[PDB]
């Protein structure tokens, strides 16, 4: 427990923990414990300063947005009706984190150093090929069932939260989940770039509640498979087969895992509803169109034949394939979808004579509800662009959840680099330096 | 002698080594940085800019400074016992008088610093390189501080002591001298940027290269400060950057001079460059370009788009950066976009 | 029925704070413990009795 | 007396006077209120 | 070196005897130094009262050099 | 109001003073 | 909150911070063994 | 057979320039960005980058140098759609939407990501430590803020850094202007990256010049004094210790050269990563400190701090930026 | 062991007038308009 000893500082002392099973399985519960109890006490805090007629995005709220998308404490419009499902959430996570603390902290510092002879069957070796990928397959099988209690949720108890729901945004229960496997996986080969958006763009709740069925099933019988086998020649060979190399990959995966998050929260308004979240980027610049349209049409303008100043449309113009889409700077976000713009969307897109006749006026107050709570602020919580004025005090979740997460991604990534470049040295045995004595490079032949 | 005597207890082997250059570096260093804290806690600056700068007044860390004089005071050196403060301390921190206070004690400041690795580099037995390199710093602050307002009006539009007041400053340059156009801030910034890149590869490679003096991880132990051989592999760090960049370092003594010679020719030409603005002999426009876009409106570069900001900024932030000047814009002569 | 559930969540909340700095004492603690699993079982049992006492007495006052 | 005890008091007054700095960012003098 | 280790100094009785009264006392003086209102009238410093007149919009702005501590009297009196 | 500062303090200072009292009983450390 | 529970809204409010200072925690453990 | 023997040249450590798997990628998608560049540089017609129909020339055919020219961004009109050559009806087209730079810019982030992956390739094959890689991150990070991240969260490869001397400043300015980006603490802490970072570069670089054992004669460089290869250090580490533990204290100096390289490398690479992701932040609108009429009287009149003429100037820079662009009082995207 | 040095003026000569500054600005926190 010391550097003479271990061989490493105590500003990498948990690096130590390598070959000691025992006070590593307490470390990795007592992390566990911290994890279940940031997600409790956090939700009593926002509870605590929760006002329920105000909207949860003007709150700071992150916590009791994600417990309302699953449909509890909320109704139609996404109206908060109870509290109480929020106070459960919180004390249950908080309780058990209690639970987690207790085995942490026993396993840590007074159970067994090793678990390798306490028990055969806990007790591991990081280079038994077999050993890890039976781990692999129990905790695979737990992923899988966790899907399915989303699933479970979704069809069973109560249902999600619908922001496409007819007559407005509620509580709906999925009765026909998509099981095609030419729309769930056809999500996964969609393009990453404007207009398909890959796995992002996932707007209905029957294509995410099918798509965690499958998922669901994959990694079950991924984790039966992984636990009744063993690795692969092909895959023995490939792989650096050692504690760090094991946690550079789950680094390398939880950085892919956070940037996908960024984007999710960032473009995403079906698992990530608006009522709760607050609009979007692309929804709140389509807002502003949609807010003067409405505004200037009343005045008597025809937003059909407005000229600009460019010679584009004011109001309305064409997407570079033909749409009709909202004039301005928000041409760009002209693949944002909204369960308040769709009615007025035709074939060819926006349909004119829909926007002269059919507007009504909750589509109004939403537009300019969201114009006005764009997702643009200070790091001090000042609503508005650089160079508005203090008054507003005001930054939306959407921005909290994307940049918090784009920098534990981009640093776990850093994670990855340093994990894997060491476990492939100290595999190959030159992880301390290079021997004085066998300098490769002498041996090579020169350059020129 | 009195001076053999009082040379031995200057250059003293203490804790902190004062020597004849600490005579005149601590105390000028002290008032400096000492006058900047008493300035940035209770002194104002509503006098000289109308603008709050302490924590007295309600300003943070970012937003408090030690402000320039009022330009009616021109060059004045704003002296205690001057024809302006009279001998009024209150009066004195009221004028600006701080800043003269910081910026000329600063300045002798630096001046005994330099001396003193001069001092301490002949005692120990090296040679002057830090020094030498420490003259850069110096050729800035001079150009910036004192030269640059020289050539200007006043002391005013020097740069104010604040992390926003230094914005402030940055800003001004680009819509006032379009600084950015100007090919020696271009050389200055492709030294700092260049040291910062050298600083962190040869950090980077010499960390990468070590031999094995050990077999504990943390390989921080396994160095000696006197040991005769390297640390790092110099022909194995060799071959690396010669396979991967192309080229490499064989010398490393010309290696850590060019680590000395690319910051300190990059701060040294920003200077140069300011010492012009100071006459506002700018790099502002391609005379070529100008010629074009006022004969043909359909010709724009990114070089027309960045004038039409500089014209922006000026505009809108000097009635209220030169309130000695009483400028009054109405809206309507105000430049501005569609909408916005 | 307030009167016992306060009581019992004042106390949880005690209680819960001599576990925070008892447990890892007793555990870090070279002699001096067979005194103390005793007391770790004392709180444990006892904290999750209190755990369920203040959530079933929940519904009665709220 | 430890250096550890005197470090971690140190540090703990070092939070509390800084905390009392944020907390004045938003009351009183600079609180754009 | 020379001179006593700070880590013996800090970390001695002799230490903290003298300095649980100096450091609390020197912070208290900081205290009461703005507190009282001293550092206003020191440093010329305006009070959150003392900036604009009651319809005023105009800053008392330094416009002669040699009439300067003149014109800032003038714009105490005023205000 | 500064119910407030008194959680901070005895949550604060829980965490040292089981540090505190392992190193006077000379445990595990 | 419910109105049973506004007894604990102080220590609702300080609750949050408490996995910070396990991070300062280890920080005063290895001060208190020297660094080894 | 012949797939080895080509696993091993590959992989050859005696090649001038080391290839890699990685190369395998590196090489033709920097071929391409390059080739690309150098042409678009010098002879592509104007770009329509603001997608107003309002042509922004570009290369120096068209009436541009060194410090005007630039490789002009793709169409707001296109946004974050991916937009190849054989998404065009004809070049001409392609051209005009800005094409150019997005083959570029794509060929070039996976080129220089397979850059990164090259160098901890050779540093395996070399029996190197790996981390020099991990340096390179900093300023990749950087490259994938201005040109990927930042459209990303604007929604628009128009926002994205232009390939430009001028159409730099531009994206410097505009910045500035939307996000307060000086006030923001993780470009401030860029700042004392860069500026940290050549300090302690001239610093390294000025100490071991001075330390330098005398092997060499008044008429010859002092160079001559190390010759590549040799075992033993070429300067005194003690007299450098000695003489910068005097210029401040004993203790505010390293006498360990490996933990001296380590804060050589660790403090530019972590201040850059910092500005890398204040830009990556500041992509979903996570803007500087805003101490707009921050300070007031006690009438309620807004006394103004230096913070207030910042926001003057960032006024300036929004109602003039993209004077055609706005239809309406928010800039948003 | 000497208790006055050239070190100790050096150490108070910035020490002294922080603690002052300090408890000064942590007043400022109080101030109302
Ligand atoms: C290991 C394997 C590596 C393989 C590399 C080679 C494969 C390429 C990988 C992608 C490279 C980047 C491409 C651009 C990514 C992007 O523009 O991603 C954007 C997409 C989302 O796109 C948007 O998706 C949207 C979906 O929303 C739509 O549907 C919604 C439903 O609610 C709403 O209705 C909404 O209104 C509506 O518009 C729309 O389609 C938009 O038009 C569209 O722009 O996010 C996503 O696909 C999420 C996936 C990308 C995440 C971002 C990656 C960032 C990587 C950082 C690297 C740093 C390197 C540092 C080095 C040091
Ligand atoms: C997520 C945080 C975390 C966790 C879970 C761990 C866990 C662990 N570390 Mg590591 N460590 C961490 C962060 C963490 N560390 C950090 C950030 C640093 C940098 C300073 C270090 C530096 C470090 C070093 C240098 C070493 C360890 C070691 C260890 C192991 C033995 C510790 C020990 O014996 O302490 C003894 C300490 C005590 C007995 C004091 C009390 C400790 C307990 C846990 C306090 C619990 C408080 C909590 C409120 C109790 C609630 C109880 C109940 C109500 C639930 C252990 C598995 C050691 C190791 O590897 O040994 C083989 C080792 O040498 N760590
Ligand atoms: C990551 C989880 C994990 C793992 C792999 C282990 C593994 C081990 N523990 Mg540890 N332990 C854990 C968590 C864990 N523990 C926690 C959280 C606590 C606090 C309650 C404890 C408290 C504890 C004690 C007090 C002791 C051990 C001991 C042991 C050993 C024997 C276990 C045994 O016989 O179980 C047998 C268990 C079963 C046959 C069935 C268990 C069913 C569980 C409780 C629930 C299953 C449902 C589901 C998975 C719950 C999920 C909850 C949540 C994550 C969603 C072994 C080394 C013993 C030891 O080392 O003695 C020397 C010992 O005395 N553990
Ligand atoms: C947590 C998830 C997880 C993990 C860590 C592993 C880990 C492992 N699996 Mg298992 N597996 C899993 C889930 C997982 N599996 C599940 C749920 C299933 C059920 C479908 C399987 C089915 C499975 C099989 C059938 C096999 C493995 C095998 C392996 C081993 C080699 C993997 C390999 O080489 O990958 C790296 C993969 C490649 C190099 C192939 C090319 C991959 C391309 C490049 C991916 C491109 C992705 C793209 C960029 C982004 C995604 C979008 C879209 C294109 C899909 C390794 C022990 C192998 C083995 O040895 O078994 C004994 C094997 O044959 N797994
Ligand atoms: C050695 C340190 C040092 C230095 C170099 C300076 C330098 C300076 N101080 Mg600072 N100052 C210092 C220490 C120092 N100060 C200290 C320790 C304090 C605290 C008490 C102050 C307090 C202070 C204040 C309050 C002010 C300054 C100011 C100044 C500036 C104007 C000084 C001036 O005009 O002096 C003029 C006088 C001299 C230079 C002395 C010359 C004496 C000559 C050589 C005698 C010659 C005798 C002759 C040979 C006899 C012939 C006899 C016979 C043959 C005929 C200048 C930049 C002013 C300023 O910056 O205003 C904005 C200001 O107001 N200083
Ligand atoms: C990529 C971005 C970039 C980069 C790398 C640079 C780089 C540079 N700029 Mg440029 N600049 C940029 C963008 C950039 N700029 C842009 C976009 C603009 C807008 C137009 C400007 C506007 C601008 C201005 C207005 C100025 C610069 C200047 C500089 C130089 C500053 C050198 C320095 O460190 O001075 C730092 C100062 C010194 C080295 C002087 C000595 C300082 C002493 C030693 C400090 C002592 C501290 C003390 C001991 C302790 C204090 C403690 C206290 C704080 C608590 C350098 C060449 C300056 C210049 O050209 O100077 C000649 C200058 O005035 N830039
Ligand atoms: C023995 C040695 C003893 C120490 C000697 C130290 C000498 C050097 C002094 C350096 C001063 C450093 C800046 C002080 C800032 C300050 O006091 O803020 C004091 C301010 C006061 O806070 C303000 O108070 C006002 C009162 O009316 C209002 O309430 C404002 O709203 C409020 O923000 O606190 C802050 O602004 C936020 C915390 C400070 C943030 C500092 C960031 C870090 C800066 C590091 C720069 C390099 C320093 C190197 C030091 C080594
Ligand atoms: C670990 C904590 C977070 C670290 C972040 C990244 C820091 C290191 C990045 C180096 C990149 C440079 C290129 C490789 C440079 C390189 O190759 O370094 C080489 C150097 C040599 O260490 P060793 O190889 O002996 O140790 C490696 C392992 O075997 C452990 O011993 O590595 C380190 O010292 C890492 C120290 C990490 C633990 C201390 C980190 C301190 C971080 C300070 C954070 C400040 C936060 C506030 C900022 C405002
Ligand atoms: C290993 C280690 C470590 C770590 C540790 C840890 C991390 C631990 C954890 C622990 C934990 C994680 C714990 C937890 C706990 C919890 C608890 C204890 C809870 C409680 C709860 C409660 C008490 C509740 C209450 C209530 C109710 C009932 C209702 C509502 C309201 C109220 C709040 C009142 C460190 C680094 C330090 C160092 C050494 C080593
Ligand atoms: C002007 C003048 C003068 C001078 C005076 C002086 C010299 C004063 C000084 C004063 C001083 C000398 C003051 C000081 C102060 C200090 C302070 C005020 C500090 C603060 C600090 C802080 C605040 C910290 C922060 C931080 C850091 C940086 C790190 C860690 C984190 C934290 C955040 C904590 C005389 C009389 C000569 C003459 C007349 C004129
Ligand atoms: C849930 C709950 C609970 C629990 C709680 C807990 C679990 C707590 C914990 C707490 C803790 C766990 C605390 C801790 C703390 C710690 C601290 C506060 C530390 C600090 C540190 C420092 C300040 C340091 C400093 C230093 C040193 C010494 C070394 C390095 C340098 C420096 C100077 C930085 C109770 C029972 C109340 C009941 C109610 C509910
Ligand atoms: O495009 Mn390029 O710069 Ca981003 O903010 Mn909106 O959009 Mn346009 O204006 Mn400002
Ligand atoms: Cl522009
Ligand atoms: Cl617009
Ligand atoms: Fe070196």
């Amino acid at each position: 427990r010391d550097q003479e000893s271990s061989g490493f500082a105590w500003w990498a002392g948990n690096a130590r923990l390598i070959n000691l099973s025992g006070k590593l399985l307490g470390a990795h519960v007592a992390h566990a414990g911290l994890i279940v109890f940031w997600a409790g006490a956090m939700t009593l805090f926002e509870l605590a300063h929760f006002i329920p007629e105000k909207p949860m995005y003007e709150q700071g709220l992150i916590l009791i947005p994600h417990i309302a998308t699953l449909g509890w404490g909320v109704g139609p419009g996404g109206e908060v009706v109870d509290t109480f499902p929020f106070f459960v959430v919180g004390v249950v996570h908080l309780i058990s984190s209690a639970v987690l603390g207790f085995g942490g902290v026993y396993h840590a510092i007074r159970g067994p150093e090793t678990l390798e002879e306490y028990s055969s069957f806990f007790g591991y070796d990081w280079k038994d090929k077999n050993k890890m990928t039976t781990i692999l397959g129990f905790h695979l099988i737990v992923l899988g069932i966790g899907a399915l209690l989303l699933v479970a949720k979704a069809m069973f108890f109560g249902g999600l939260y619908d922001t496409w729901a007819p007559g407005g945004g509620d509580v709906r229960v999925i009765t026909n989940p998509t099981l095609d496997p030419r729309v769930i996986f056809g999500y996964l080969l969609k393009s990453p770039f404007g207009g398909e958006g890959w796995i992002v763009s996932v707007n209905n709740l029957e294509d995410v509640v099918g798509g965690h069925i499958w998922i669901g099933l994959i990694c079950i019988a991924g984790g039966i498979w992984h636990i009744l086998t063993t690795p692969f020649g092909w895959a023995r060979r490939a792989f650096i087969w050692s504690g760090e190399a094991y946690l550079s990959y789950s680094l390398g995966a939880l950085s892919m895992m956070g940037f996908i998050a960024t984007c999710f929260v960032w473009f995403n308004n079906t698992v990530y509803p608006s009522e709760f979240y607050g609009p979007t980027g692309p929804e709140a610049s389509q807002a502003q169109a949609m807010t003067f349209l409405i505004r200037d049409q009343k005045l008597g303008a025809n937003v059909g034949s407005a000229q600009g100043p460019t010679g584009l449309g004011k109001y309305l113009m064409r997407s570079p394939t033909g749409e009709i889409i909202f004039g301005g700077e928000t041409m760009r976000f002209w693949d944002f979808r909204g369960p308040w713009l769709e009615p007025l969307r035709g074939p060819n897109g926006l349909d004119l004579n829909k926007i002269k006749n059919d507007i009504q006026p909750w589509q109004e107050r939403r537009a300019a509800e969201y114009m006005t709570h764009a997702p643009l602020g200070s790091l001090n919580s000042v609503g508005g662009v650089a160079t508005e004025i203090n008054s507003v005090n005001f930054v939306s979740p959407r921005s909290w959840l994307a940049t918090s997460h784009f920098v534990l991604a981009f640093f776990f990534l850093v994670g990855h680099l340093w994990h894997a470049g060491r476990a492939r040295a100290a595999a190959a045995g030159f992880e301390k330096g290079i021997d004085r004595e066998s300098e490769p490079v002498l041996s090579m032949p020169s350059l020129d | 002698g009195w001076f053999d005597i009082l040379d031995d207890w200057l250059k003293r082997d203490r804790f902190v080594f004062v020597g004849w250059s600490g005579i005149l570096l601590f105390p000028c260093a002290y008032l400096a940085l000492g006058g900047w804290l008493t300035g940035t806690t209770f002194v104002t600056s509503w006098y000289t800019h109308g603008l709050a700068s302490s924590y007295l007044e309600g300003c943070n860390f970012l937003t408090v400074a030690v402000s320039t004089p009022a330009n009616s005071m021109g060059h004045s050196l704003l002296l205690l016992w001057g024809p302006e403060a009279q001998g009024d301390f209150t009066r004195w921190c009221q004028l600006g008088g701080l800043w003269t206070f910081i910026a000329l004690h600063g300045a002798f400041g630096l001046i005994g610093f330099m001396l003193r690795q001069f001092e301490i580099a002949r005692l120990v037995g090296v040679r002057p390189y830090n020094a030498i390199a420490f003259s850069a710093p110096i050729a800035v602050f001079v150009s910036v501080f004192l030269i640059y307002p020289l050539g200007q009006s006043s002391w005013f539009f020097a740069p104010s002591f604040g992390v926003a007041a230094i914005f402030r400053f940055l800003l001004f340059f680009q819509g006032f001298h379009n600084w950015t156009l100007n090919p020696f801030h271009m050389m200055g910034v492709a030294g700092v940027l260049g040291g910062a890149l050298l600083c962190a590869i040869h950090g980077a490679t010499v960390e990468n290269t070590l031999f094995q003096d050990g077999e504990g991880a943390s390989t921080f132990r396994a160095f000696n400060p006197t040991q005769a051989e390297e640390t790092y592999s110099m022909v194995t760090a060799n071959r690396f950057w010669s396979q991967i960049f192309g080229i490499a370092f064989s010398n490393k003594r010309w290696l850590h001079f060019f680590m000395l010679f690319v910051p300190v020719t990059g701060l040294w030409m920003s200077a140069i460059g300011v010492v012009g603005l100071a006459l506002n002999l700018r790099s502002y426009d391609f005379i070529s370009q100008e010629i074009r876009a006022a004969e043909d409106p359909e010709f724009e570069t990114f070089y027309t788009k960045n004038l039409l900001l500089n014209e922006g900024i000026r505009a809108w932030m000097a009635p209220q950066d030169q309130p000695h000047e009483n400028f009054v814009f109405p809206e309507e002569v105000l430049p501005r976009g569609n909408a916005l | 029925m307030t009167i016992l559930f306060q009581l019992a969540l004042a106390a949880l909340v005690i209680l819960s704070f001599v576990m925070v700095i008892g447990v890892p004492v007793a555990y870090a603690s070279p002699q001096d413990w067979d005194r103390s699993k005793q007391l770790i079982f004392l709180g444990s049992g006892l904290w999750i009795a209190l755990v369920l006492v203040v959530g079933v007495l929940n519904f009665f006052v709220v | 007396i430890p250096l550890w005890i005197v470090a971690t008091v140190a540090g703990m007054g070092v939070i509390v006077i800084v905390g009392l700095f944020f907390y004045g960012a938003y009351a009183g003098l600079g609180s754009s209120l | 070196t020379g001179e006593r280790p700070f880590s013996d100094i800090i970390t001695s009785v002799r230490y903290w005897v003298i300095h649980s009264i100096t450091i609390p006392a020197l912070f208290i003086a900081g205290w009461l130094f703005v507190s009282t209102g001293l550092a206003y009238d020191v440093f010329g410093t305006p009070r959150p009262d003392s900036y604009y007149a009651q319809e005023q919009r105009s800053i008392p702005l330094v416009t002669d050099r040699f009439e300067a501590k003149q014109q800032v009297e003038t714009f105490l009196e005023q205000l | 109001v500064i119910a407030q500062l008194t959680m901070i303090a005895m949550i604060g200072i829980a965490g040292p003073m089981i540090i505190f009292l392992l190193a006077v009983r000379r445990g595990n450390l | 909150l419910p109105e049973a529970y506004a007894i604990f809204d102080p220590l609702v409010d300080v609750l949050p911070v408490i996995p910070v200072l396990f991070l300062a925690l280890a920080f005063v453990w290895q001060a208190a063994v020297g660094f080894r | 057979n012949l797939w080895e023997r080509f696993c091993n040249w590959v992989t050859s450590t005696d090649n001038r320039l080391y290839v890699g798997w990685f190369g395998v990628i590196m090489i033709p998608t920097l071929l391409a960005a390059t080739i690309c560049f150098v042409i678009a540089f010098i002879a592509a017609p104007p770009v329509d980058i603001d997608g107003i129909r309002e042509p922004v020339s570009g290369s120096l055919l068209y009436g541009n140098n060194i410090i005007t020219g630039a490789v002009v961004p793709s169409s707001n009109a296109i946004g974050l759609h991916f937009y190849p050559i054989w998404e065009a009806a004809s070049l001409d087209e392609w051209l005009y939407n800005g094409g150019p730079y997005q083959l570029i810019i794509f060929h070039f982030l996976l080129g220089a990501s397979c850059y990164m992956g090259r160098q901890w390739e050779l540093s395996y094959r070399l029996g190197m430590r790996p981390w020099i890689c991990v340096a390179y991150s900093a300023p990749l990070a950087s490259a994938f803020a201005v040109f990927l991240i930042y459209p990303i969260g604007q929604g628009s490869f128009s926002d994205g850094m232009p390939l430009g001397i001028s159409g730099t400043f531009n994206f410097m300015i505009v910045f500035q202007a939307e996000h307060n980006i000086l006030m923001h603490p993780f470009h401030q802490l860029g700042v004392a990256g860069v500026f940290g970072g050549a300090l302690f570069c001239a610093m390294h670089g000025s100490l071991v010049t001075s330390s330098l054992i005398r092997e060499t004669t008044e008429t010859e460089s002092a160079n001559y004094g190390y010759k590549f290869g040799q075992e033993e250090e070429t300067y005194n580490i003690v007299a450098a210790h000695g003489y910068f533990g005097r210029l401040i204290f004993q203790y505010a100096s390293f006498n360990n050269s490996r933990s001296l390289h380590f804060f050589l490398a660790a403090w530019p690479v972590v201040g850059v990563w910092f500005t890398a992701l204040g830009i990556s932040t500041m992509a979903f609108n996570l803007n500087g400190f805003n101490f707009n009429h921050s300070v007031i009287d006690a009438k309620g009149n807004v006394i103004n701090t230096w913070a207030d003429i910042i926001n003057r100037a960032n006024l300036g820079m929004e109602v003039m930026h993209e004077r055609n662009a706005h239809n309406f009082p928010l800039d948003l995207a | 062991y000497p208790i006055f040095t050239v070190r100790w003026v050096a150490v108070h000569t910035l020490a002294v007038p922080t603690i002052f500054f300090l408890g000064a600005i942590a007043a400022m926190q109080f101030i109302q308009r």
